[PDB]
């Protein structure tokens, strides 16, 4: 039922299976049965063992061949059988070290160097794992975002990553030099969506109490092996000219440096790299990587409390209405342009797995809170008669669609919270402003996401204390003759260095005519008035008469 | 002929999961089998088939579309009975959902976090939430039926009493369960599209008028559903936008048909819910609604007699203390982008409410003092 004779018949049937496979209607399931039975009947060391390896190599290829005959992406039962078969093939390869390769020590019957090229055969083994790498990505792209299946199939990623570690420990310098460009990318695939907690566990668990130990100091060093390789690979890529991979890798390194290292290194590397010219010419996947890293840079800037840097780092994204399409969540009518469906079938098969998502609704909150903190003091200073720098289409426009609602009282929605926070910030009660931002983001499951939650809350608390004091001084400088600085310290719940720092910068960089005494803790100003404000508004209006009068002359001539 | 009843007997006894798939194909075929007009045998024969079809749950829309035209042969009892089925069609789907909704949580308690914690942390970090398939797939199927019956009311037309009597109260009574469980966003759309259907029905006049009070159970349902959703949780703007358009129609209809005392009393009760919501969201709308509430309730006391002296005393003291409390405008960006557009909507919404322009702080105190309800105010509050 095989054929009950040695060696040469099995080699003929492997050729028969390869020849049959390239014919269109062929019984691929029966070929898989026959390949399994050809493994079962083998008995001789070197030859039968190497025939099992040469067959097992083709079992993975046949399983990849079989599934597109009737759906989908690879069936999960077939994929788990590939996962088992790849591990057993790796265990046989780890046991073997080049038995059956020949390498002119034994030739009857050996040879992976003939029919042909032993390094090519050794390199093809990674390209078999790559078909499991493909199908796993396809499953986690097309399974539902909120299914229990999605949670379950996330468990298999550790099993895939463990196989990549088995493969990286089976090279072999001559395979390493050429596969390194793809292996660097595979290392990036298992790194470029990593979260805080693992970096926090290794860097913050007391070293006196922690691991002391032989297994632990394989595995811990194992985890930061990826960032050890990353630092080597940057230098190794100065040999290579695959600049789509170089541009993609640098964007991932900026993501890695921002999230798991320190926010200076991400800014240093981005300001070194200059990839603007590259992203135009480096295709949609690299452009999607640029968007992934750009979101992460703004989130990390927000996690260090820098509102300008956070606002500027999301500017490209938040001046674009097309962010929903970038994550594959586009509809075929939602302005008037979004066609045709036939092209969109390619695009939805490239963008994007749910476990690789970023939340846009959170991104809008980060951008709007960052902008709100900057622009509410800016409008308050200007329209209390320092009016000289208005920017047409900034935070005022995003506020405007919720500002003009005469029916808007309690919020349920994310945008309604921002309008409520803006209403609180315009009034200026800082404890009320904290309460609306903090409570409703615990209630909405949005504080929970980062172990830096209290650090970010503390930074936002201090920015609200500083800019509430700033709006308080801008509004009440309309009546204040003089101000004591003890009352400002206690009432805004701040230290005297912070209060002296806030007031001095406000006087110094809007260039206010206010006499500050730091030794006697007292501000004297006398800037009043109701009529003076109308006079400044009229003088601005008259200045825009002279500016237009002289613009008409420069059109004329 | 009797051969329909023999098949309907056989299919029901034979069963096993392959055969109901064949029954679904056969029921779609049976749905036009015999061009007759309902008298004795056909209602008896059809209703037993319809009961099997509801149990099979065959295709959702098609059975409905056939029922949409089968009921038109004057079969009044069969329409009412199908509305009684309509609660059962959805109710045991909420119990079936509840069986899974409870079952999954028992397993969640029985399993062990400490061997699922990496995935739990990743599921939180990716924000996929506390989600499970079995309740979701069960939740979608009654919602299709729920919409199909509201669409059916807009196509039943004319008399539609079985739907007017039961189906609106049952839709509201079911809607509360759906809103509490999850589907508030679907409920928000359902209220908006039901209002479009209601206004469209009023605009038909196809053997229908205000003299049989057809508008009143539909408006009563829409008021009860919007009022509960507004209290429990929803976005502020849209519930008010649809509710104000419904109030404009009802104010028209009440003025045309003459002012009806019990629906105006219900409108007074709805206006008390409105005053509390307006104290949270807009003091000017509270002042006009509360003044309207005290005016309308004063007229109801004159028209209908109300001896609830203690409750009237607490309600007058609540009115006098609550009414003048209107702060000033702190919305600086709104002032720059022109407050007058917000004022335009506030004036038109106040005219729609029926009390002209929003009342100003001193005048609102002054005319409330001139009203003889000041005499009735409680001593401690009066001397306050």
């Amino acid at each position: 039922k095989g054929t009950e004779i040695t060696h040469a018949v099995v080699i003929k049937k492997l050729n028969e299976i390869l020849q049959a496979r390239g014919k269109k209607g062929t019984d691929r399931a029966a070929q898989i049965e026959l390949l399994q039975l050809l493994v079962q009947i083998a008995s001789e060391n070197n030859l039968g063992e190497g025939v099992i390896v040469k067959i097992k190599f083709n079992i993975i290829a046949s399983l990849y061949d079989y599934n597109p005959n009737l759906a989908t992406y690879m069936k999960p039962e077939m994929w788990q059988k590939c996962l088992d078969c790849i591990n057993e093939l790796m265990d046989i390869l780890f046991a073997n070290p080049n038995i059956f390769v020949g390498e002119n020590i034994l030739e009857e019957s050996e040879n992976l160097q003939n029919v042909d090229q032993p390094l090519r055969v050794r390199g093809c083994i990674l390209t078999l794992v790559e078909r499991m790498d493909e199908e796993f990505t396809k499953i986690m792209q097309n399974t539902d975002p909120h299914s229990q299946e999605y949670v379950e199939h996330l468990k298999d990623e550790a099993q895939v990553c463990a196989i990549i570690e088995r493969v990286q420990r089976y090279l072999e310098e001559k395979g390493t030099t050429e596969e390194i460009c793809r292996v660097y990318l595979r290392r990036i695939l298992h790194t470029y969506y990593k979260f805080d907690y693992k970096a926090h566990q290794r860097q913050l668990t007391p070293p006196e109490g922690s691991s002391k130990s032989e297994q632990d100091q394989a595995e811990n060093e194992g985890e930061d092996s990826a960032v050890l390789m990353e630092r080597l690979c940057k230098y190794i890529y100065a040999k290579d000219r695959t600049d789509r991979i170089r541009t993609c890798a640098i964007l991932c390194h900026i993501y890695h440096h921002y999230l798991h290292s320190r926010w200076y290194q991400a800014r240093d590397l981005m300001l070194m790299s200059h990839l603007q010219d590259n992203i135009q010419h480096a295709d949609p996947p690299v452009q999607i990587l640029y968007n992934r890293t750009m979101v992460q840079l703004g989130i990390c800037a927000f996690r260090q409390g820098l509102t300008k840097d956070a606002h500027n780092a999301l500017l490209d994204i938040q001046s674009s209405g097309r962010a929903k399409e970038l994550l594959g969540q586009g509809l075929l009518l939602r302005s008037l342009q979004e066609r045709n469906q036939e092209q969109e079938k390619v695009e939805r098969r490239r963008q994007v797995p749910f476990h690789l998502h970023i939340n846009l609704e959170l991104l809008e909150c980060v951008y709007l809170v960052s902008a709100m903190l900057l622009e509410i003091p800016y409008m308050a200073a200007h329209e209390s008669d320092a009016r000289r720098r208005m920017i047409s289409k900034q935070f005022h426009h995003q506020l405007r669609v919720g500002e003009r609602q005469p029916l808007l009282g309690p919020p349920e929605s994310m945008r309604e919270h921002v309008v409520a926070a803006s209403k609180a910030m315009k009034m200026g009660d800082w404890k009320t402003c904290h309460s609306f931002i903090i409570n409703e983001k615990m209630n909405g499951k949005v504080w929970d996401l980062f172990p830096e939650a209290d650090k970010v809350r503390t930074m936002l608390v201090r920015k609200i204390q500083e800019e509430s004091l700033r709006t308080y001084l801008f509004t009440y400088s309309s009546v204040y003759d003089s101000i004591s600085m003890e009352t400002l310290s206690d009432m805004f719940e701040l230290d005297l260095p912070t209060v002296h720092s806030i007031i001095s910068k406000m006087i110094i960089n809007e260039e206010l005519m206010a006499s500050l005494d730091q030794p006697t803790q007292t501000v004297v100003m006398h800037r009043t008035e109701p009529t003076a404000q109308q006079n400044l508004a009229l003088q601005l209006a008259e200045k825009l008469g002279s500016l237009v009068e002289n613009n008409e002359r420069v059109f004329d001539h | 002929r009797p051969e329909n009843a023999l098949k309907r007997a056989n299919e029901f006894l034979e069963v096993g999961k392959k055969q109901p798939a064949l029954d679904v194909l056969y029921d779609v075929m049976k749905s036009k089998k015999h061009r007759t007009w309902q008298k004795i045998h056909e209602p008896i024969m059809l209703k037993y088939l319809e009961l099997c079809v509801d149990l099979r749950k065959s295709h959702l829309a098609k059975e409905g579309l056939y029922q949409y035209k089968n009921i038109c042969q004057q079969v009044n009892i069969k329409s009412l009975e199908d509305v009684v089925r309509a609660y059962l069609k959805l109710a045991e789907e909420k119990t079936e959902a509840a069986k899974e909704e409870s079952q999954q949580m028992v397993l969640d308690i029985e399993d062990l976090d400490n061997i699922q914690t990496p995935e739990s942390v990743l599921l939180s970090a990716v924000s996929g939430e506390d989600t499970q398939d079995r309740t979701d797939r069960l939740l979608l199927t009654p919602w299709v039926k729920f919409l199909w019956e509201s669409y059916r009311q807009c196509l039943d037309l004319l008399r539609n009493n079985s739907r007017v009597e039961r189906l609106y109260h049952d839709i509201a009574q079911q809607a509360f369960k759906f809103c509490l469980q999850y589907t508030r966003k679907a409920e928000f759309r359902k209220l908006c599209d039901n209002l479009r259907m209601h206004l469209s029905q009023i605009q038909r006049h196809h053997n229908q008028s205000t003299a049989i009070n057809l508008n009143n159970p539909e408006s009563q349902s829409m008021h009860l559903e919007t009022r509960l959703v507004q209290l429990d949780s929803a976005i502020s703007m849209e519930l008010w936008q649809e509710a104000f358009k419904a109030v404009e129609d009802i104010h028209g209809l009440f003025s045309l048909s003459k002012k009806p005392p019990k629906p105006q009393l219900m409108a007074n009760y709805y206006n008390k819910v409105s005053t509390v919501f307006w104290k949270s969201g807009n003091a000017l709308f509270h002042a006009s609604t509360l003044h309207r509430l005290y005016h309308l309730s004063r007229e109801m006391r004159k028209n209908l007699t109300q001896d609830e002296m203690q409750r009237m005393s607490t309600r007058v003291l609540l009115a006098t203390l609550s009414i003048p409390i209107t702060p000033e405008r702190t919305d600086i960006a709104r002032l720059l982008d022109m407050d007058g557009i917000i004022v335009e909507k506030q004036r038109r919404l106040a005219t729609l409410l029926g009390l002209q322009a929003p009342p100003t702080r001193i005048g609102l105190i002054n005319d409330m003092v001139r009203f003889n309800v000041l005499q009735y105010v409680v001593p401690e509050v009066k001397d306050l």
